[PDB]
């Protein structure tokens, strides 16, 4: 034994429910709408579906300058209107 | 003639490979799933250029 | 007494989970990569370094998300988070490529207190540190393809990215522009690889085939004691088996056990000096004779210009899309193409 | 407040794993 | 005289020395509170 | 074993064989210098790396003329 | 008996016979060093250091004896292309004796240190044992490093009493050996200024000395002697190993990148000037700065030298290589013998083509023209049945401005595109390529060669490192675990600290 | 001269000899095609 | 083909004509071969480590087993004690018939869907295939990695066999 | 001669079979 | 009450496993429909 109660009777426990039948939900939830309000598109810089060119564009929006790429992108984001 | 077009792939060491590039060539295209022993063949030559010692093998 | 002293007491005590000097590195680096690979492959795109979308958020599934490398422009940057390309923005970091940089790091790092837990371990049970050793050869792979391989090329963008189909296009992108396959490292990496594989079977099916009776059970699992004194299977019965049907069986165990230690170590490292050649470019792309004979001769043909070609086409159909900062365009009548294909 | 180093260990990693389940639970329902 | 990116190197460094200093900190900290017993 | 005039000349500096200063001695002072390393280290690395960018260091060839 | 993977341990607990051994493989490198410089001296040819520097000839110690102030023959040449210089008495030749006189030496000394191992300084004067105090003798030996670093920094490379190193403009024209002042600002610690290798020896020397002294005044601590085994030989040979990984690793690195110690007329340029297009900006720079000032196309690329032109070829560009593409740089594309010239391609109607160059992955690579924005204007097809920018159909001229073609125009379609399939690699050359019997298939430099062996020797030196790492610190287990080991170390619940019997 | 106590025998067994010359002449078979390129 | 280049040429056909490497069997063999020489250095390694001392420094230590013997020649309780502290206590096999159980069967069973991959694959159901999965607001193709690996694929597709085919498909 | 050589190390590696398995030193039962 | 088996472990694992297969299955629903889909 290492000291620890065994795992078995923690997941069969009527308290460990109670914590978790709260806590995993209110987790599930939060990632949910972590996704649904858009927070993680704002939150990594990820295009959502509408957000990949302008209108007419095609051409992808390639950094390619080292020292002034975070300008480079504000500046490709500015030009999506 | 692996591909059955008369494009023969030289596999042996005396004829131009080393033991990297070197192989026994799988048989013609053009005999497809056919059953091509020896004794199919008009001559060993015949046998040879279409591959037989891959099916025998 | 000591608080040096006291700090080690606790750091070994014999826990569920073993944290020793070694978890101060380890912990951290490992949660911080495993991590990253995790928030990257699940919310962060590739758009501006590669024009691909790499994430669930975007619409990718396991196999296709991936934590991609930066753009070709950011050259080798450590691409630190507080550096001068993000400047602390950590949106623009992910934008930039910083997990790449951030995932490979912690990790090299979680890989070092990885094998110093295998030390620390090793020495606080009384064993020989043989596995740790052995874990020298995942380290020689990582560092190798991961940190030297892209240090050689232009830059990080050509290292691996961490992602199922990314690391299938390494693959193919290797035998295209190197002609990795024809490399005699590689091929001892193979070797060992499956070599490794094959011992692993044919062991365990030969110990699981001369196992003594031990008990009366007809699942034989049960008729074994960790603490028992006798081997469980038959050595000499093996050994008459192999010897009669291979013509040459191990007689010595501890033999067997090094040398199941010896092949795999020793062909990942083979591999690994590979692709320290192939930072370089220093392939083993051609046999130069080959190409003279069949330069001067139309009719001379083997596997090896077959592959060639292959790599031809490999080339030129996808380095426009996979080189995009070369800016490449190709017009259809430049593709190499055979009849009607 | 007596915390262990496997609860630890078991909540950094399960912690986060129910969150990002509920985000791609979420993401099935996004439309282009 | 001091130019960005020295400042984001100190910024790191900063940072660096905080992580450490806190993680030892605690470390020492409960190793002190969850003495072994001899 | 065999004396000899240079060994006889040598010996001092290979006499205090195991002999160690008591407990911790120097070691903070030790950890200290390492400490100074890593960040020597981190610096010139950055440099090379032009994540570190200083004024009158131009890390390219055109460096001097 | 040992197994053969063993019995070089008979060295561990006998000093004099270890120095022997060492002594010799002393020797030994040293006499490669000999060697190694004769052969070179026996094939090199010192006749065009324009076109035919030692690094297109797969000279390897050459470079390291210019590098640091060894650059005349003898017979009277220079590798800065100059007659009739008296090098003294070192020069290579000089050298490579001085190197074989040394092997020599060693090599006698090595025997006697063998047949003369049982010395009285190599036992402990109390227990009588063999016995070596390593921690002073790392002071020693870090002192002696200290004062010769030193010495060199402060005599050696700032010409105060020794020749300086090589240093050279930022296109590598003009190289030559040349004293150093150091840098004592933070420019100190820009690879690329030479001011700074110099420093560098000065304050790290002295650092060396001071520390030098502490470790002979100052025995180890009790805890670090005891943590790092410090009376155990095998100790020291697994943090050398580790200090000897990393320096590899640097130089390889350094030789890679470049840097002031690894310069681009020695060793070759890198591979990175070909991607960045260093050497095409600076003469099209030039070019450009002439026809300012009036010069006529003609005369604009006609002052470009050779030697620039020549850095603009692929074909020297260290990463273009195979592995087992064996030999020097003119083994494969040849001998350069001149530049050609620059070649400016037109179309039927006077637009200027610019050829898209091969990139350093590519082993082959189509031709394509486009104009100044990047529009595709000509290319070679391969099914030609749906062309529609052939040579022939966009009548491609090329006209030559410098070089041996200067003021000559081509316009059949052949010899258009023979001169285009020559422009990926950058600026044309005509080359020998019957003296070597040349196959015409890019070979690395030395920069490559040096950079690939350091990289693998430095990675198998890790492994070396952990393996001595290992047996030092488990010297007590190396033959098998304990035959008694208790069942409540091993196993859980009976100790609190693992591996602590007391708790 | 006085014998030296460091010495020691050298052994490898026959299965060693047979392991060590597959070893070579196979890396050999591997490498010959490089060799002559 | 019976040869080394000749069994590359065969692989890269392979992956232009099935996309042999996004196919999940595949993926199952290479989890079976990497896993398998994973876990062959690991108790190669682990059971290495715990020899009993049976010999001296200046001899192999596989002397110290001798053919035949009946005892075990190594501590099983150690190996097990270092491998459980190295994961947790209950990834490792204490049980050395259900550990080498394991050894037969990851690489055995592995190996049997490589097997079984070639073997479908010979009847042309092919790897996943998300060319042009990911698509835009607008409908812009959105390339992912699967999309490069496409595009290696036709560059072998289109090379390989370069005078055998007349019509547009390949179709065999 | 590049035949010859690559044919000779592999007669050389069945004669290696041979004798390593009926001259291999015997397996002996303590 | 922490006490351990208070609930049948075999029900525990039922309920997660058919857990497991919702969530996945949700998954690959998602392959066929929204992003990601080829529509
Ligand atoms: C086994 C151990 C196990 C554990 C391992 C885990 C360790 C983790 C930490 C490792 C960190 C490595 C960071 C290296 C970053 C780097 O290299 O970054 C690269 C920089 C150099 O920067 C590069 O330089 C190039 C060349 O430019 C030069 O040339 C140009 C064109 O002429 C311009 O003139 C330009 O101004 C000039 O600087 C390009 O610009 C690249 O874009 C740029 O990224 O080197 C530098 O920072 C420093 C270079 C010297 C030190 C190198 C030591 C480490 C690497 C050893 C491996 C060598 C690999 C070689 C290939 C084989
Ligand atoms: C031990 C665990 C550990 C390790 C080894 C690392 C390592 C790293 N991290 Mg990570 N990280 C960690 C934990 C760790 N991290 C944790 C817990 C977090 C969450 C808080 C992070 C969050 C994080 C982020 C967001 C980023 C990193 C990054 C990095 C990389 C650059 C870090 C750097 O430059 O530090 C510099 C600072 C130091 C090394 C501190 C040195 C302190 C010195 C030794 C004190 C010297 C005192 C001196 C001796 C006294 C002399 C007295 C005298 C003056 C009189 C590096 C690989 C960066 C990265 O990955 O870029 C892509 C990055 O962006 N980390
Ligand atoms: C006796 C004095 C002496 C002198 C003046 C020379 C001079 C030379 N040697 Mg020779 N050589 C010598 C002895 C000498 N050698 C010995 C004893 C050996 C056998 C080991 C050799 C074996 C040898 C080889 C194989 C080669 C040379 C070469 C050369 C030439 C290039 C030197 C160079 O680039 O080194 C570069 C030196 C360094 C980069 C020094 C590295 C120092 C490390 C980093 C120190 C690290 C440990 C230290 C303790 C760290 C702490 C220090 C402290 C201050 C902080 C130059 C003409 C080269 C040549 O051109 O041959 C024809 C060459 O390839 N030599
Ligand atoms: C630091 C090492 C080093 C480096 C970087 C160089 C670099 C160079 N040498 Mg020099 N040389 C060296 C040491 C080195 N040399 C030594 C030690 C010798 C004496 C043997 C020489 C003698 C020499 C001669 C005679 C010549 C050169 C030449 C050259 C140039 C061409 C190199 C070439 O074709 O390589 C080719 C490299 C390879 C084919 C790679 C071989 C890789 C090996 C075979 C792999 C082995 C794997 C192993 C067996 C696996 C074990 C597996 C097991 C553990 C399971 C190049 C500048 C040539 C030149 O141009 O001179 C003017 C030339 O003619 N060198
Ligand atoms: C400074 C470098 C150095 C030194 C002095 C040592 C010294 C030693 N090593 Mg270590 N080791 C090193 C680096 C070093 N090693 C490196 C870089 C590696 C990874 C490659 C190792 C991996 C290693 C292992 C796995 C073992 C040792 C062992 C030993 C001990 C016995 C050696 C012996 O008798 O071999 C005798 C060797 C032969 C009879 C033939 C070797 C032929 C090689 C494989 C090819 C030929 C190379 C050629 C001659 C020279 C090239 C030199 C240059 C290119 C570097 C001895 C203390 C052994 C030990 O611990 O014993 C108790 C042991 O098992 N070493
Ligand atoms: C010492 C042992 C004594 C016997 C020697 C044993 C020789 C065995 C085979 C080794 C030779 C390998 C090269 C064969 C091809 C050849 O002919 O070379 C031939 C080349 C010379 O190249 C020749 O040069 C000529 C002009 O002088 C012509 O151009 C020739 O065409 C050209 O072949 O030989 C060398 O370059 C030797 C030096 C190689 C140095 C490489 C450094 C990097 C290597 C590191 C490898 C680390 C791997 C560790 C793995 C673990
Ligand atoms: C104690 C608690 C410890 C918890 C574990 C924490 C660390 C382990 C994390 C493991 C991550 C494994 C991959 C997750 C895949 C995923 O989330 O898919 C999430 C995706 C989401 O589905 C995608 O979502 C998009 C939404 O925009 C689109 O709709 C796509 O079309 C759709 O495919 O699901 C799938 O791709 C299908 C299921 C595939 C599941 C992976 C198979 C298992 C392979 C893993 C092998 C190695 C890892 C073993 C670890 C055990
Ligand atoms: C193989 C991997 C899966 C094996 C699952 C167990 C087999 C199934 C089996 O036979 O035993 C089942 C076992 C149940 O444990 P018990 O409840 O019996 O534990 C009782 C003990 O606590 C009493 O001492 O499951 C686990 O322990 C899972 C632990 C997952 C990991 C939790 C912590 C994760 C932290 C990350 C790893 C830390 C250590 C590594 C450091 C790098
Ligand atoms: C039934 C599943 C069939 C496929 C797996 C077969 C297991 C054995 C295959 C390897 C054989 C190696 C050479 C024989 C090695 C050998 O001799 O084995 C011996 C070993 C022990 O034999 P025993 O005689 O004690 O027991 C077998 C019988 O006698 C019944 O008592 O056999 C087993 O443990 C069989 C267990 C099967 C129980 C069901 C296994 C379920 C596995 C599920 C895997 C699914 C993975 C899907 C992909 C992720
Ligand atoms: C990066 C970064 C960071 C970090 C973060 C972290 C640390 C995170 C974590 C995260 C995490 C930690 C996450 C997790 C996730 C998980 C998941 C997402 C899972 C999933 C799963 C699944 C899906 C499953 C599957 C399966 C398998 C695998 C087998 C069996 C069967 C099944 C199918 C069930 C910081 C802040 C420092 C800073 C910034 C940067
Ligand atoms: C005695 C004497 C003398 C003499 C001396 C001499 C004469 C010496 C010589 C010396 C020498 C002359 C030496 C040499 C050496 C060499 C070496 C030592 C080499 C080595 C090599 C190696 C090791 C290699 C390897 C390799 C190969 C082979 C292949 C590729 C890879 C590699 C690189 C790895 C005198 C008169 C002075 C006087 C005194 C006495
Ligand atoms: C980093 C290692 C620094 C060791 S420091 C060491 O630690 C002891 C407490 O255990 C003190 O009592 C002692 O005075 C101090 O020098
Ligand atoms: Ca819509
Ligand atoms: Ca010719
Ligand atoms: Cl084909
Ligand atoms: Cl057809
Ligand atoms: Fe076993
Ligand atoms: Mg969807």
């Amino acid at each position: 034994t290492t000291g620890e109660r065994p795992f078995s009777d923690i997941i069969t426990s009527v308290r460990y429910w109670v914590i978790h039948s709260i806590t995993i939900p209110a987790l599930f939830i939060a990632g949910w709408l972590f996704v649904s309000t858009g927070l993680a598109y704002d939150v990594f810089g990820t295009p959502r579906p509408d957000s990949y060119y302008a209108q007419e564009q095609r051409s992808i929006p390639l950094v390619t300058d080292r020292f002034e790429a975070k300008q480079q992108v504000e500046t490709f984001l500015e030009q999506l209107k | 003639d692996i591909d059955g077009i008369r494009e023969p792939v030289s596999g042996s060491l005396l004829y131009g490979n080393n033991i990297i590039t070197g192989a026994v060539v799988p048989s013609s295209n053009a005999i497809g799933l056919h059953f091509y022993p020896i004794w199919e063949a008009a001559s060993l030559d015949e046998w040879l250029y279409n591959g037989g010692p891959y099916q025998l093998i | 007494r000591g608080w040096f002293d006291i700090l080690d007491d606790w750091l070994k005590r014999d826990r569920f989970v073993f944290v020793g000097w070694s978890g101060i590195l380890l912990f951290p680096c490992a949660y911080l990569a495993l991590g990253g690979w995790l928030t990257g492959t699940t919310f962060v795109t590739s758009w501006y370094t590669h024009g691909l979308a790499s994430s669930y958020l975007e619409g990718c599934n396991f196999l296709t998300v991936a934590v991609s490398t930066p753009a070709n422009s950011m050259g080798h940057s450590l691409l630190l988070l507080w550096g001068p390309e993000a400047q602390g923005d950590f949106t623009r970091w992910c934008q930039l490529g910083g997990l790449w940089t951030f995932i490979a790091l912690h990790g090299a790092f979680g890989l070092i207190g990885f094998m110093l837990r295998q030390f620390e371990i090793a020495r606080l049970v009384g064993v020989r540190p043989y596995n740790a050793i052995a874990f020298s050869a995942p380290i020689a792979v990582f560092v190798s393809v991961f940190l030297i391989y892209p240090l050689g090329q232009s830059s990080w963008f050509f290292a691996p990215s961490f992602g199922v189909a990314a690391i299938f296009r390494f693959l193919l992108f290797f035998q295209g522009f190197h002609n990795w396959t024809l490399n005699p490292f590689h091929m001892m990496g193979v070797a060992g690889v499956l070599g490794g594989a094959l011992l692993c079977a044919i062991h365990g099916a030969t110990v699981e085939n001369t196992l003594f009776q031990d008990g009366e059970g007809a699942s034989t699992f049960r008729a074994f004691n960790p603490t028992q004194a006798e081997e469980t299977y038959s050595m000499v019965t093996a050994n008459r088996f192999w010897s009669q049907i291979f013509g040459i069986a191990f007689s010595n165990k501890r033999w067997l056990h090094f040398f199941m230690l010896f092949v795999p170590v020793t062909g990942l490292w083979m591999s690994a000096i590979g692709v320290v050649g192939l930072a370089l470019n220093l392939r083993s792309y051609d046999f130069i004779s080959q190409e003279i004979r069949a330069a001067e001769d139309p009719e001379f043909e083997t596997f090896y210009t077959k592959n060639l070609l292959l790599n031809e086409g490999i080339r030129a159909w996808m380095a426009p899309q996979d080189q995009p900062h070369e800016n490449f365009v190709f017009p259809e009548e430049v593709l190499p193409r055979g009849n009607a294909l | 407040p007596i915390f262990t180093v496997r609860w630890v260990a078991v909540h950094t990693l399960a912690v986060p794993t129910i969150f990002f389940l509920g985000a791609i639970a979420a993401m099935q329902f996004i439309q282009r | 005289t001091i130019t960005p990116s020295l400042k984001g190197f100190f910024i790191g460094l900063l940072s660096g020395a905080v992580v450490l200093g806190l993680t030892f900190a605690v470390l020492i900290a409960i190793s002190q509170i969850d003495k072994v017993q001899r | 074993a065999r004396r000899t005039w240079l060994g006889d000349i040598l010996r001092p500096l290979n006499s205090e064989y195991g002999k160690v200063a008591p407990g911790w001695g120097t070691t903070p002072l030790m950890a200290v210098f390492m400490g100074l390393f890593l960040v020597f280290l981190l610096i010139i690395l950055e440099i090379y790396n032009s994540t570190l960018i200083l004024d009158g260091v131009n890390v390219s060839w055109k460096a001097l003329g | 008996g040992l197994p053969w993977y063993r019995v070089h341990t008979v060295l561990i607990n006998d000093p004099g016979r270890l120095i022997a051994a060492h002594l010799m493989h002393t020797a030994l490198v040293a006499g490669w060093a000999g060697s190694m410089a004769l052969y070179e001296l026996a094939t090199f040819d010192p006749s065009d250091p324009v076109l035919n520097p030692m690094w297109r000839q797969g000279m390897f110690v050459l470079p390291f004896m210019a590098r640091l102030g060894v650059t005349g023959s003898w017979s009277g040449w220079s590798i800065t292309g100059e007659t009739g210089i008296d090098p003294g008495f070192w020069s290579f030749e000089g050298v490579a004796l001085a190197h074989i006189v040394l092997s020599g030496l060693l090599f006698l000394a090595a025997c006697w240190h063998w047949v003369y191992w049982d010395l009285e300084l190599f036992r402990d004067p109390r227990t009588g044992e063999p016995a070596l105090d390593l921690p002073k003798m790392f002071g020693i030996h870090l002192f002696l490093a200290g004062l010769l670093c030193f010495g060199f920094g402060a005599f050696h490379l700032t010409g105060l009493f020794g020749p300086g190193m090589w240093v050279s403009d930022p296109y590598g024209l003009t190289g030559s050996v040349q004293p150093v002042a150091p840098e004592w600002g933070p420019d100190g610690f820009n690879p690329y200024n030479p001011g700074g290798v110099v420093a560098h020896h000065i304050a790290a020397g002295i650092v060396g000395i001071i520390a030098g002294l502490f470790h002979i005044l100052v025995r180890p601590p009790q805890r670090l002697y005891k943590a790092l085994r410090m009376g155990n030989i095998e100790t020291v040979l697994s943090s050398s190993i580790a200090a000897v990984f990393f320096a590899a690793f640097v130089v390889a690195g350094t030789m890679w990148y470049g840097s002031a110690t690894t310069p681009i007329e020695l060793f070759g340029p890198t591979r990175y000037q070909w991607d960045s297009s260093y050497f095409q900006q600076e003469i099209n720079r030039r070019v450009q700065a002439s026809l300012a000032s009036g010069a006529t196309l003609e005369e604009a690329w006609s002052a470009i030298p050779e030697k620039l032109a020549f850095y603009d070829y692929i074909g020297n560009n260290p990463a273009k290589g195979g592995l087992f593409r064996t030999g020097p740089m003119n083994k494969g594309d040849g001998i350069a013998q001149a530049w050609k010239g620059h070649a400016v391609f037109r179309n039927k109607e006077g637009e200027e083509l610019f050829v898209r160059r091969m990139p350093a992955f590519f082993e082959s690579f189509p031709v394509i023209l486009t104009d100044k924005n990047g529009v595709v204007k000509a290319d070679i097809p391969f099914r030609r049945a749906e062309s529609k920018y052939s040579f022939e159909q966009q009548g491609v001229t090329v006209s030559f401005y410098g070089g041996e073609l200067n003021g000559q125009t081509f316009t059949d379609p052949p010899t258009v595109k023979s001169y285009a399939r020559k422009a990926i690699f950058g600026e044309i050359f005509e080359f020998d390529t019957e003296t070597l019997n040349s196959d015409g298939i890019f070979r690395t430099s030395p920069r490559g060669w040096f950079t690939f062996a350091h990289a693998v020797f430095a990675l198998l030196f890790f492994f070396g490192h952990i393996w001595h790492g290992a047996r030092t610190l488990f010297r007590d287990v190396f033959s098998g675990i304990d035959p008694e080991l208790s069942p409540e170390q091993v196993e859980w619940g009976f100790y609190q600290k693992v591996g602590d019997v007391t708790t | 001269m006085e014998p030296n106590p460091n010495r020691q025998p050298v052994e490898l067994n026959r299965t060693s000899l047979y392991l060590g010359l597959l070893l070579i002449l196979v890396l050999a078979l591997l490498f010959s095609s490089y060799f002559f390129n | 083909p019976l040869g080394i280049s000749g069994t590359f040429n065969f692989m890269i056909v392979f992956q232009a004509e099935h996309n042999i490497l996004m196919h999940p069997f595949h993926q199952l063999g290479v989890a079976g071969v990497f896993g398998g020489a994973l876990f062959c250095a690991m108790h190669g390694s682990l059971v290495t480590s715990s020899l009993i001392r049976e010999t001296t420094e200046t001899e192999s230590a596989n002397y110290g087993y001798k053919f035949g013997q009946e005892e075990e020649t190594y501590n099983i309780v150690a190996a097990h004690g270092y491998f459980g502290r190295l994961i947790f206590q209950y990834a490792s096999f204490n049980n050395s018939r259900s550990l080498h159980f394991f050894l037969a069967a990851w690489p055995v069973v592995g190996v049997w869907f490589a097997a079984l991959g070639i073997s479908t694959m010979a009847f042309n159901l092919n790897g996943f295939n998300f060319n042009h999965s990911v698509i835009d607001a607008k409908g812009n193709v959105i390339n992912t990695w699967a999309d490069i690996i496409n595009r290696a694929n036709l560059g072998m597709e289109v090379m390989h066999e370069r005078n055998a085919h007349n019509f547009p498909l390949d179709l065999a | 001669m590049e035949t010859i050589t690559y044919v000779f190390i592999f007669a050389c590696i069945i004669a290696l079979f041979f004798f390593a398995i009926f001259f291999r030193e015997p397996p002996r039962i303590t | 009450m922490s006490e351990g088996g208070r609930i049948p472990l075999w029900i525990v694992a039922t309920v997660a496993g058919m857990g497991v297969i919702v969530i996945v299955g949700l998954f690959f629903y998602g392959a066929y429909a929204g992003l990601g889909s080829s529509l």
